[PDB]
RNA sequence: UACUUAAAAUUUAAGGAGAGGGUAUCAAGCACAUUAAAAUAGCUUAAGACACCUUGCCUAGCCACACCCCCACGGGACUCAGCAGUGAUAAAUAUUAAGCAAUAAACGAAAGUUUGACUAAGUUAUACCUCUUAGGGUUGGUAAAUUUCGUGCCAGCCACCGCGGUCAUACGAUUAACCCAAACUAAUUAUCUUCGGCGUAAAACGUGUCAACUAUAAAUAAAUAAAUAGAAUUAAAAUCCAACUUAUAUGUGAAAAUUCAUUGUUAGGACCUAAACUCAAUAACGAAAGUAAUUCUAGUCAUUUAUAAUACACGACAGCUAAGACCCAAACUGGGAUUAGAUACCCCACUAUGCUUAGCCAUAAACCUAAAUAAUUAAAUUUAACAAAACUAUUUGCCAGAGAACUACUAGCCAUAGCUUAAAACUCAAAGGAC
């Protein structure tokens, strides 16, 4: 661009960030309704342990619960964090072990 | 260890430059030659490039005065019967024999063309010299 | 590669080249200037050139160009008295054009640097205060003084907190 | 390649899909050509209104731009 | 506070050199102006008016607010956005504390009095500092650092690339090592921001003319073979009519259907529909689209140059509307064949349409996939590669990963299954270009 162009446009218009699952909050805490499993995106197969929560900005959201067995059951309490499961689409949550109705990895 | 790069410097500066490091211990006995009695251009190398746009050489056509009146002769009487003979350093044509006495007429200082042309005929004529005035 | 022809022009330490700070009364100046011809040759650079260094150091100065307006090329001051004066930059160079004007209605070195003392008159070194406008914030910082408790422990003596105990036990 | 390849494919199936639901679309454009005309007498009315007048200007009656005039 | 009149601090009102968030799919606002006999028809606006959305900024501090109705006569849902504290809510969790001793403020002539301002404490790894215990994470690559065993595409793991189906340095335990350390790791947010590009990758967006700026500096052009419009004209080949006339004619790879109202010949007649061989191995004209049978008439031309839309004028083909034309061609349609099927390709017939006269539509790989203009050919330039050698300057337009998307919505349009304008959600770690 010419000189006078860059001036009667000024600097780049910016796009604004939208916010993703959390609504740009470390955590929310949900409520669960149910436990599935979903299927990882070939060629990553497994049988991986997600939730479906009621979250306290009153949207649903699908969390991937990690560690090798939980105990979590419907009208649980769960705190969600960010960070999405790569293989699994859709699941841009996860539920935080050691608060709440979830607990720590039980090492056997 | 040597520096094959022909595309950088010189064959002596890539010399010079060569002990200057510590490579080459012993100089070359074409070196001092080159130092005490170099060429005109260093030898360096240039890719060649081609013209563009108005750009042109400097190369002056060699057109001398006599030409004009060689271009006439040739012209009306073609090339003298007699074969140029280019073996000889000091070889005087019939055509050059025609410019000879021309510009002794134009010395006299005669101003037309047309009659240091036909009078320079008349006394070659008298020479002996065969002029065919060949329009073919 | 910075756009344009002649880059530097667009650079701080250029624009604060310029010498020429007019008088108060100085307030339009408008240049009258012709893209062709030879005798215009230093009014065309002086616009090219110099005009920028002239508007940095006269912000409240109205300088308005006019091309081909007239057979050659002048400037006129308008001044706050209703005074004008007109310069005529013919066969002149952009340097002459810019000491002309500089003597006829430029400040001189004595009165800007009297202004710049009377400038910084309310900084005081002594003063204490944020970094933004005064050398310390604080007399702790001087040496000698009582140290800040934050970076060093003040003694136990020297506070409340063992005052009050002091005071209980009396 | 590929890419003209889909905005062929990409514009087949949308000519197929226009024409599933032509007469569809038809009267959805009807009936918003009429809310358009709406707003439009609505906006004139609001001028008039806010000037102080109690009635539109003498011999006005709104364009019907939007109608099959043409 | 001084004088009985002058220095301040502090405000208020009217203003304006300049600067000042986002959306232009917010493009018009609709009285927003001047004059001062009260007339004139003006005022702001692509140099962004108007509308809407969002946000405290100008930071020794400033501005706005003080239960709600912008305000607070009035009304209402009737007061902690003072300190401490409580309920609810939230990922978010300080004492219902002490003293007016210091400084500040209020009051008093004053000794003095008052103050949840403030001061000294309490609470909390949130930070810094000084010390003393050591804990936290990681160990496939990026990126410092793994031994044994279990698991076997399961269980699990990853920021990105990825790992796991029997020798897993990547999962789990264990061993050691690495990093940091009163912390450590995770999540969230923040700090980095246009002088780069536009033949082939995102992007010169069909064509030209008129403005204002920004640049530039010269006083010419035209006289051109197929620009364009009108009128007149016609050579070859068809069509029709007529004479004579084979028995067939037509059609394919091969056949069938079609046909004998055909066929062939005509130095017979009519027609003037449609298209313009050779020239053309040419490279002209026009802004582009486009334009080459002949003749005639009208006709292209000077603005220094570049630079234009919200205006004006054009814009292949196909398509729409109305009245005509109709040799030939030909979507569609029917017939014949073909094939497992033919909804095609091949054959026959025939229509819209191609033509004219009036409008409309405004679309192309509208492409030389090259914006225009003036330079230079050397700057030790294959500055990727391939195209079309490279590159400087000027002005405008445009571009900012891919898909979603020649889409949705919006506005304009003779357009109504239309064109121009043109997003987001969401998904992926690529997409793409040249070799
Ligand atoms: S900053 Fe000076 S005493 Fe703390
Ligand atoms: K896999
Ligand atoms: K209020
Ligand atoms: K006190
Ligand atoms: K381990
Ligand atoms: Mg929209
Ligand atoms: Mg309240
Ligand atoms: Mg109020
Ligand atoms: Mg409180
Ligand atoms: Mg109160
Ligand atoms: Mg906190
Ligand atoms: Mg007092
Ligand atoms: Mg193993
Ligand atoms: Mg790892
Ligand atoms: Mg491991
Ligand atoms: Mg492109
Ligand atoms: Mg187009
Ligand atoms: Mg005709
Ligand atoms: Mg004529
Ligand atoms: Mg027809
Ligand atoms: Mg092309
Ligand atoms: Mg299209
Ligand atoms: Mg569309
Ligand atoms: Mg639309
Ligand atoms: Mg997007």
């Amino acid at each position: 661009a010419t000189l006078n162009q860059m001036h009667r446009l000024g600097p780049r218009k910016e796009p604004p960030k939208r916010l993703g699952p959390t609504e740009g909050r470390p955590q929310l805490k949900g409520v669960v309704l149910r436990t599935f499993i979903r299927k990882p995106k070939k060629p990553n197969s497994a049988n991986r342990k997600c939730c479906r929560v009621r979250l306290s900005t009153g949207k649903e959201a699908v969390c991937f619960i990690p560690g090798e067995g939980h105990t979590l059951q419907e009208h649980h309490v769960v705190l969600v964090e960010g960070g999405r499961t790569q293989d699994l689409p859709g699941v841009k949550l996860k539920v935080v072990r050691g608060k709440y109705d979830c607990g720590h990895v039980q090492k056997k | 260890a040597g520096s094959r790069l022909e595309t950088v410097g010189s064959v002596f500066s890539r010399t010079r430059d060569l002990m200057r490091a510590g490579v080459l211990k012993e100089k070359p006995l074409w070196y001092d030659i080159y130092k005490a009695f170099p060429p005109l251009r260093e030898p360096v190398f240039r890719r060649p490039r081609l013209r563009y746009g108005k750009a042109k050489a400097d190369i002056q056509d060699i057109f001398y005065q006599e030409d004009q009146i060689r271009a006439k002769f040739f012209a009306t009487y073609g090339s003298g019967q007699k074969a140029f003979d280019l073996f000889n350093p000091n070889f005087k044509s019939t055509c050059q024999r025609f410019v000879e006495k021309y510009t002794e007429l134009q010395n006299l200082g005669e101003t037309d063309e047309e009659k240091l042309f036909v009078e320079t005929g008349k006394a070659l004529l008298a020479e002996g010299i065969i002029l065919r005035r060949v329009r073919e | 590669p910075m756009k344009g022809r002649f880059p530097i022009r667009r650079t701080l330490q250029y624009l604060g080249r310029g010498d020429v700070v007019f008088k108060e009364s100085v307030k339009i100046m408008t240049v009258n200037y012709n893209t062709y011809g030879e005798l215009g040759e230093g009014a065309r650079k002086f616009v090219f050139f110099n005009i920028p260094q002239i508007q940095y150091k006269n912000p409240w100065v109205q300088i308005m160009m006019f091309k081909n307006m007239t057979p050659s090329p002048f400037l006129r001051f308008y001044l706050d008295s209703g005074e004008q004066v007109l310069v005529d930059v013919e066969t002149k160079s952009n340097k002459e054009i810019m000491e002309h004007i500089k003597k006829i209605l430029g400040k001189k070195e004595e009165t800007l640097r009297e202004e710049e003392l009377e400038k910084q008159q309310r900084f005081h070194p002594g003063n204490f205060g944020p970094r933004k406008y005064c050398l310390r914030e604080c007399m702790c910082e001087v040496e000698g003084q009582v140290p800040c408790p934050g970076l060093v422990p003040l003694p136990k003596e020297m506070t409340g907190k063992y005052k009050a105990a002091l005071k209980a036990s009396t | 390649v590929l890419k003209i390849r889909r905005r062929k494919m990409n514009h087949h199936k949308y000519r197929k899909l226009v024409k599933r639901t032509r007469f569809l679309r038809r009267k959805v454009r009807e009936g918003r050509l009429k809310k358009k005309q709406i707003k439009f007498e609505k906006d004139l009315k609001r001028i008039w209104l806010k000037a102080g007048l109690k009635e539109a200007p003498e011999n006005w009656q709104t364009p019907k731009i939007y109608l099959k005039n043409k």
